[PDB]
């Protein structure tokens, strides 16, 4: 029963390095991600708020 | 309005094909659409000046195109699978079965040399050289030789007009046809001492013509009366001819007087420069005659069962038969596509790297700026694949092999942007004189204007609304266009 | 501040430093032979301004060599412009030379027994 | 870094073609001898003879190279590839870069004639 | 570069009359133009199915029952390719909504046991009656109904009986639907599951598979004792496929004296 | 000070060329930076002279790299950077190397240098003959190409995604959702800077006659 | 000419499918500067299907061609052509078109015309 959240802008859709040769354009090509926390350095404010949104999703699952 | 800032634009260096000069443009593209064209500089042909119709007809490049093949069901087309249309063509070839001299293949105005080579190869391996051009009186040989390239080219160079002394135009309006040529004429006439006279319709030039008449009798009277002194006296004259007389069925008697005068007079025709000159109106009709793209005397007599339109926009309803299989290959919808049973979407001049030959004889390549939109393809590859569904296996499948076959027809077309002189011009004037001597009588039909409008021709300017409002805004009926009142 | 954007007397070209940039003084194998034999704009060894350019042009074409220029060089040339005036090789030069103190007493940041010294 | 890694050799450039031929010979022997290790190590689906015929056909690709120093760089690149493969540095998704034609057939309509190229305008 | 080994051409017409032009070269970022709805794509065959289907850029509409079984279907397609919207078999309106813009549509809704909510009659003939009545309502081209082997209309088993019933009802209401019957399936005679999904994608897109029942059975026939000892109509040849063999798939003194041991 | 010091640096480098005429082709100074212009078979003796002389003891490799100009027949130029921590001085050493010919490695002298040499190897494909552990670093293991090289595009040739079928990541040719749009097309069409003055001292430019 | 297409790590299709073009950039007709018209640009002719196409969500100009935004600058045509055939590409050198010298005088703006004026300057 697993989840993943994607912190930052380099980890979703490539980001600052989006046109580089040696980069994966976001971890959507690899892992199925459930919440995105955008921001290039997204403040601990925004990361924690992403975690609260993800906890709501986990509880509404009731697996 | 400008929609793209010039740091966003992608510049592409191509040739214009709307006019016969083949002037240099600069295609600016955001990436699927084309924003503008701007004159790249060339020392000889256009000298940083570009035509109006050359410039503002990128509007018709994106408004009424063909993005899929269509098949006529009866009073209404449907769009189709590519295989559907291209098997429909083979099935109707097997049904009609033209054995020979019944597959008409007419080209049109702005078409690549390589597409004309593909079409001509497909017709001649088919077994029919009913291989004609779009102009009225196109069904015959154009009363001047495919032989000896200096018959149908602009033989003194375009640079040579700067050296001209006293020139006369027949059957043309250089203000309309090849408008950059008029900037060359007026530049020469203003910098030096020149003498113009004109035979044809009463034209308004920028410069100062002298009128001579509206009749081939007026022509012969003018060549015998006072210009056998002027053209004989002149150091570097040139005699210059429209292609609107090849339109006329009485063309050959009009070639007789002028070729006999050039053969008689040794100043218009000598060693270092030739001065018989003609104009064209297209980028292809000066390059189609390099290939030999002309019908035979036997081919003009029959009625075709299967008509091929390649471009071919100014055809009439009477020019094709009623039972004919009339497949169109072009890049936008037009009168020519309205008659068709199958239309085939082709790439326009922007979307293909094509060879084009001007009136001077320069072979020049365009650069493909963007891809053909939706489901259009390149022009010669469509013929290369329709050949496979017929019995014709065209020997090439690669663009370099197209270049080598193109060298085999004539190797001054794989040599680009060089102008060569001709040592055969003296022989060519006599060989162009002998043919039409006594073949046809000069009738008194007055010399009409070659195009009724500048702004609406060549299958792109008909589709663009820029030309559609610029034709009615410049009609010179209104008080704003006229200088007085 | 204001003296940069005064309205009376500010031509841009006086306070201009992007255009008054230095160029890379690149020295060939051959222009150093020219420095050893022609001389210099400080100490020239060339008279006869018409035959000067002729004496210049063979070196500019590859007439003499550099080992030949060193063999033909006098001791005054070698001790003036190759070596130093005392016959010594020059020291690898540094822009702002740094002389070191060692702070030792109670002004140090570690007393005796800790191994860190606090140089200056 | 004083000591090198395990299977490395100092990159050194021969002046003759026969010495290079001896070195590429010993090199093919090293790949072919280490080929049973790669099937265990990278957990491939298939057989050791397919690894061996691939190593062979990757030396078939550069059989007719004339220039000496291009053979030299080609030997150095081949030794670097052996070096990565014989250890666990490459992973099993970069080892299978070498076998794209084996793992799966992508579907119908591999175009052969001009018509099949042309129905999807040379793909 | 990646090519459309999916397609036969670049410009294709569907049966209903819509014109579909493939853009660019085949690959993840491109769009084939087809819109596909796969009922049951959370399951075991539908996962491989819209792995192949959303690989080239067909906009896959995935109807889901549970929010957590669907998540690994997000990484098989590009931005905007795979699209999730919830539905239930019971609520008509969600079936109506899920097939509004589809070009092709498949179901693999198949359950081998009775629940407290659905018996065999409820998921196989009656759910298929429901969604294929919606397919007839919207005139969607190319409907495909995957069924079971041994799908007889009248049988002692209720599963096989109701699979035959679902076939007959969907053939009754839609004449142009195609019903495919695969063998037993072994993803990781029986047929390998990537072969079933390859066969289904080759069913999906061409003409002249219409109203044709298909048998998708592997090369050589087995018994259960033989399988456990190894562990210890139109066929594939219509659509130019060779199924993989089950046996090949089935796996898927002195030196010590001169070393040192106590240091 | 600074005018005197740059005029002193000129003279030091004139001495360095005169001490080793067989190996040093040129020297150029530009603003308290000294570049020594050296043949590729001339690397090792000049670097021993830079390590070993007491006037010239640089002792410490800082960073080395290549730079390609594709418009020259010898494509890459391999530049070395040293730091005399005694004399508080920096020095620079440029050689050249084509894609296929080498330059010899200074890892026999400088112990830090080998890691730098294989870095410049992976970025440029420039060879260091005489080097243990020459192979790639800081790129992908199966990566084909040399990235910091003008024929190599920006986004590269390949991209990575998880194929569901093979249950592994697969490597595929490049497809973008948004194409790269360089805005370098749209630079100035007037010359942006002048030629600029010189910092050559009067002693080291050629005399005019008379 | 040493064939360097096998050493640069580029795929085969970049050497055996695509045509490339040498050109000097023309002088812009809009503005009168000439600074960008001295270096020789090496640039790839577009491919039919993989140039650019509109995205369905926003309308992003997605591409499939990967050399679409690469250009090179060379000093001379000879360096450009030696690099182009050293990497094993098929070029097309486009020769530059300069302006023609013509003597200008400000005293051309008025001369005594003996016949018809045929022109009226304005300044
Ligand atoms: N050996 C085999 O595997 C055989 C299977 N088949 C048939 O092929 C098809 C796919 O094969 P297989 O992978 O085994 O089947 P699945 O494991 O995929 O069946 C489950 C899928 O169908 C959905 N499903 C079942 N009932 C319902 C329902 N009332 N409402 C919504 N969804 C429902 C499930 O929803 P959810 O995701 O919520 O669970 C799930 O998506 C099936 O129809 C099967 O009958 C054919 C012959 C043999």
């Amino acid at each position: 029963p697993r989840w993943v959240i994607s912190m930052g802008s380099c980890a979703n859709g490539g980001g600052y390095y989006h046109f580089s040769y040696s980069v994966v354009r976001g971890c959507d090509r690899i892992v199925p991600v459930d919440v995105y926390v955008p921001g290039c350095p997204p403040t601990s404010e925004a990361l924690m708020y992403g975690v609260f949104q993800l906890q709501r999703k986990m509880r509404n699952t009731k697996i | 309005a400008f929609r793209a800032r010039p740091w966003e634009l992608k510049k592409t260096e191509s040739i214009d094909v709307m006019d016969a000069v083949g002037s240099n443009i600069r295609i600016d593209s955001k990436g699927v659409e084309v924003m503008r064209v701007i004159p790249r500089v060339h020392e000889d042909v256009n000298e940083e000046w570009i035509n109006d119709k050359s410039r503002f007809a990128c509007d018709g490049l994106k408004t009424q195109r063909l993005t899929t093949p269509l098949i006529r069901v009866g009073d209404k087309f449907v769009n189709a699978t590519w295989d559907d249309a291209l098997s429909t063509i083979a099935k109707a070839y097997q049904q009609k079965a033209p054995k020979g001299d019944e597959f008409k293949a007419v080209a049109g105005a702005l078409v690549e040399v390589e597409s004309m080579v593909a079409l001509k190869d497909m017709t001649n391996a088919l077994g029919s050289e009913n291989t004609t051009t779009d102009t009225p009186n196109g069904n015959s040989a154009p009363a001047h030789g495919i032989t000896f390239r200096s018959n149908y080219l602009f033989n003194s160079s375009i640079a040579g007009i700067e050296d001209a002394d006293a020139i006369l135009l027949v059957g043309t309006n250089p203000r309309r046809e090849a408008a950059v040529m008029n900037a060359r004429i007026r530049k020469a006439w203003l910098r030096q001492e020149l003498e113009i006279a004109s035979v044809g319709p009463t034209l308004d030039a920028t410069f100062d013509v002298a009128e001579l008449g509206n009749t081939h009798a007026d022509l012969e009277k003018a060549l015998s009366g006072e210009f056998g002194e002027v053209l004989k006296n002149a150091k570097n004259p040139l005699i210059i001819v429209g292609s609107g007389i090849t339109d006329r069925e009485d063309a050959g008697a009009f070639f007789n007087t002028i070729g006999k005068f050039v053969e008689s007079t040794p100043s218009v025709l000598n060693e270092n420069w030739n001065g018989y000159n003609v104009l064209q109106r297209s980028a292809s009709r000066a390059g189609a005659y390099d290939i030999g793209f002309t019908p035979s005397d036997e081919a003009s007599k029959t009625t075709p069962k299967m008509v091929w339109l390649l471009g071919a926009d100014e055809v009439a309803a009477s020019d094709i038969p009623a039972d004919a299989f009339v497949v169109y290959q072009g890049h936008n919808g037009d009168v020519g596509a309205q008659f068709a049973d199958v239309v085939l979407p082709g790439a326009a001049y922007t979307e293909k790297a094509g060879t084009y030959v001007n009136t001077e004889g320069r072979s020049q390549i365009s650069r493909a700026a963007t891809g053909p939109p939706g489901g259009a393809r390149e022009d010669w590859k469509i013929l290369r694949a329709v050949s496979e569904y017929l019995g014709v296996a065209l020997p090439y499948e690669d663009a370099y092999e197209v270049r080598d076959r193109l060298a085999e027809i004539s190797p001054s077309l794989v040599r680009y942007d060089l102008v060569e002189p001709t040592v055969f011009g003296d022989v060519a004037v006599q060989h162009s004189l002998v043919g039409p001597n006594g073949s046809v009588t000069p009738s008194s039909a007055p010399l009409t204007e070659t195009i009724e409008n500048f702004y609406m021709t060549d299958s792109i300017s008909r589709s663009s609304p820029t030309m559609a409002k610029s034709s009615i805004a410049f009609n010179k009926d209104n008080k704003k266009n006229q200088a007085f009142a | 501040s204001y003296p940069t954007n005064d309205i009376a007397e500010n031509p841009y070209w006086k306070r201009d430093h992007r255009r008054a940039y230095p160029q890379t003084a690149f020295f060939d194998q051959k222009t150093v032979t020219g420095l050893l034999e022609l001389g210099s704009e400080a100490t020239p060894r060339i008279a006869d301004g018409e035959a000067g350019t002729k004496a210049l042009a063979n070196i500019a074409n590859g007439g003499v060599s550099f080992t030949q220029a060193l063999g033909k060089s006098s001791k005054d040339v070698i001790y003036g412009e190759v070596l130093t005036v005392n016959g010594l090789p020059p020291v690898a030069p540094t822009l702002a030379p740094k002389q070191w103190k060692i702070i030792e007493g109670e002004a140090a940041i570690y007393p005796k027994g800790y191994p860190c010294r606090t140089f200056h | 870094a004083i000591i090198a890694t395990a299977f490395a050799e100092t990159v050194k450039f021969s002046g003759s073609k026969q010495e290079l031929q001896k070195r590429t010979l010993a090199l093919y022997r090293q790949f072919l001898r280490g080929a049973p290790t790669f099937a265990d190590l990278y957990e491939v689906q298939f057989s050791i003879p397919t690894i061996r015929t691939k190593i062979r056909q990757e030396f078939e690709r550069h059989r007719f190279v004339d220039d000496l120093s291009i053979q030299n760089v080609l030997y150095a690149k081949g030794h670097m590839e052996y070096q990565e493969c014989i250890n666990f540095w490459k992973q099993q998704a970069q080892f299978l870069k070498y076998f794209p034609e084996e793992d799966d057939i992508q579907g119908r309509h591999q175009p052969s004639n001009f018509v099949d190229k042309f129905l999807k305008n040379r793909a | 570069m990646n090519s459309f080994e999916n397609l036969a051409q670049d410009v294709n017409i569907t049966r209903s009359g819509k014109t579909l032009i493939a853009k660019g070269t085949g690959g993840r970022s491109s769009r084939t133009g087809y819109t596909a709805t796969v009922f049951g794509a959370n399951g075991f065959l539908g996962s491989y199915l819209t792995a192949k289907l959303a690989k080239h850029g067909t906009t896959v509409v995935v109807p889901y029952r549970e929010e957590m079984a669907k998540r690994h279907l997000k990484v098989t397609g590009d931005l905007g390719v795979v699209n999730f919207l919830e539905m239930d078999l019971r609520n008509l309106e969600s079936i109506d909504e899920a097939v509004r813009h589809s070009d092709i549509v498949v179901n693999l809704i198949g359950r081998e046991y009775e629940t407290k909510n659905f018996n065999y009659y409820d998921v196989h003939v009656e759910g298929a009656r429901r969604i294929a009545e919606a397919v007839k309502k919207h005139n969607i081209a190319r409907y495909i109904h995957v069924s079971a082997f041994n799908a007889e209309i009248d049988s002692p088993s209720e599963f096989n009986h109701t699979k035959g019933l679902g076939e007959q009802v969907t053939k009754d209401i839609v004449p142009w639907a195609t019903i495919v019957r695969p063998a037993p399936m072994f993803g990781r005679n029986p047929v390998h599951v990537i072969d079933v999904a390859a066969a289904l994608e080759r069913i999906c897109f061409d003409d002249s598979t219409v109203a044709q029942t298909f048998e998708l059975y592997g090369p050589q026939k087995f018994t259960q004792k033989q399988i456990i000892d190894m562990v210890s109509a139109k066929t594939f040849n219509d659509l130019d496929l060779t199924p993989m063999e089950l046996p090949d798939l089935m796996f898927k003194e002195n030196k010590e004296k001169t070393f040192v041991h106590i240091l | 000070r600074y005018l005197q010091h740059v005029s002193d640096l000129h003279q030091y480098a004139k001495y360095i060329m005169a001490a080793l005429p067989k190996y040093i082709q040129g020297f150029s100074v530009w603003k308290d930076e000294l570049t020594l212009h050296v043949a590729p078979s001339a690397v090792i003796p000049v670097t021993t002279f830079l390590r070993d002389n007491t006037s010239t003891q640089y002792k410490s490799i800082i960073d080395i790299t290549a730079v390609d100009y594709p418009s020259r027949e010898n494509r890459f130029e391999v530049v070395y950077n040293f730091l005399s921590v005694r004399h508080n001085s920096r020095i620079r050493l440029k050689t050249y190397a084509t894609e296929v010919t080498p330059v010899p490695s200074i890892t026999c002298l400088y112990e830090g240098a080998n890691w730098f040499e294989r870095e410049a190897y992976d970025m440029y494909g420039v060879f260091f003959e005489g080097h243990p552990d020459l192979r790639r670093i800081m790129t992908d293991y199966g990566f084909e190409g040399h990235p910091l090289r003008k024929d190599f595009p920006l986004t590269g040739y390949t991209e990575v995604r998880w194929d569901e079928e093979k249950r592994r990541v697969v490597y595929e040719p490049l497809e973008l959702t948004q194409a790269f749009r360089n805005f370098s097309a749209g630079s100035t069409a007037w010359e942006p800077v002048g030629p600029g003055r010189d910092d050559r001292p009067d002693s080291f430019k050629l005399p005019t006659p008379k | 000419v040493p064939a360097h297409e096998i050493v640069s790590g580029a795929p085969a299709e970049l050497s055996r499918n695509r045509v490339v073009r040498i050109y000097q950039q023309a002088k812009p007709a809009t503005q009168s500067g000439e600074y960008g018209t001295f270096a020789w640009r090496l640039d790839w002719d577009i491919v039919d299907v993989a140039n650019r196409w509109e995205n369905d969500l926003i309308g992003w100009q997605s591409s499939g061609d990967y050399m679409q935004a690469t250009q090179m600058k060379f000093t001379s045509k000879e360096s450009a052509i030696k690099f182009a055939n050293k990497q094993g590409w098929d070029f097309y050198i486009q020769e530059p078109h300069h302006r023609k010298f013509r003597v200008k005088q400000y005293a051309n703006n008025f001369v005594h015309s003996y016949g018809k004026l045929k022109h009226i300057r304005t300044k």
